[PDB]
């Protein structure tokens, strides 16, 4: 599995949870997915308080429901 | 009174100072012999654990000052890790020390 990711004592002194058949993979997605996620998080919410919140009111809802942040 | 001709054997001498050993799992987990360890260690002991959870638990804190002991040196700690996990417990203690 480490192998086939990346595509013995270099193993047994890692410290994953424990060397269970999934938690290894599980783990490595995991922690991907999160950091896959909040990269784009803070890339999207990195973009007048009242006047921006009543232009943003101002859209058609379908297109609202495909807020970035929301999504 | 030493009556009898004696020497590095003396019978009663021999007595008083009867001490043996036996080769402990410290040989092979010091040396580093994984699988051998735990087989040696069960066919010494696991018969001879009248008390398997207890032996269990003493063989278990053997083990964590075994590789305690050996922070920087590679071997003793993959043993450790092999051991340990050959014993049937946690696998984190050791691995975060």
């Amino acid at each position: 599995y480490l192998l086939m990711s990346a595509s013995i004592t270099e193993l047994l002194q890692m410290c994953w949870p424990s060397l269970s058949e999934d938690c290894v993979a599980s783990h490595t997605t995991l922690s991907q997915q999160l950091d896959q996620v909040l990269q784009s998080l803070r890339e999207a919410l990195e973009l007048p308080p009242l006047s921006s919140l009543v232009e943003q009111a101002a859209q058609k809802a379908p297109e609202a429901e495909a807020h970035p942040v929301q999504i | 009174a030493w009556s009898h001709l004696p020497h590095f054997s003396s019978p009663d001498l021999v007595n008083k100072y009867a001490i043996v050993e036996r080769l402990n799992f410290a040989y092979y987990l010091h040396n580093g012999r994984p699988s051998f360890a735990f087989g040696t260690f069960l066919v010494q002991e696991l018969i001879k654990s009248k008390t398997p959870k207890q032996l269990i638990q003493q063989v278990g804190n053997e083990a964590y000052v075994i590789g305690l002991s050996s922070f920087h040196i590679p071997s003793i700690g993959a043993a450790c890790v092999c051991f340990l996990e050959l014993l049937g417990l946690d696998s984190l203690k050791l691995r975060v020390d």
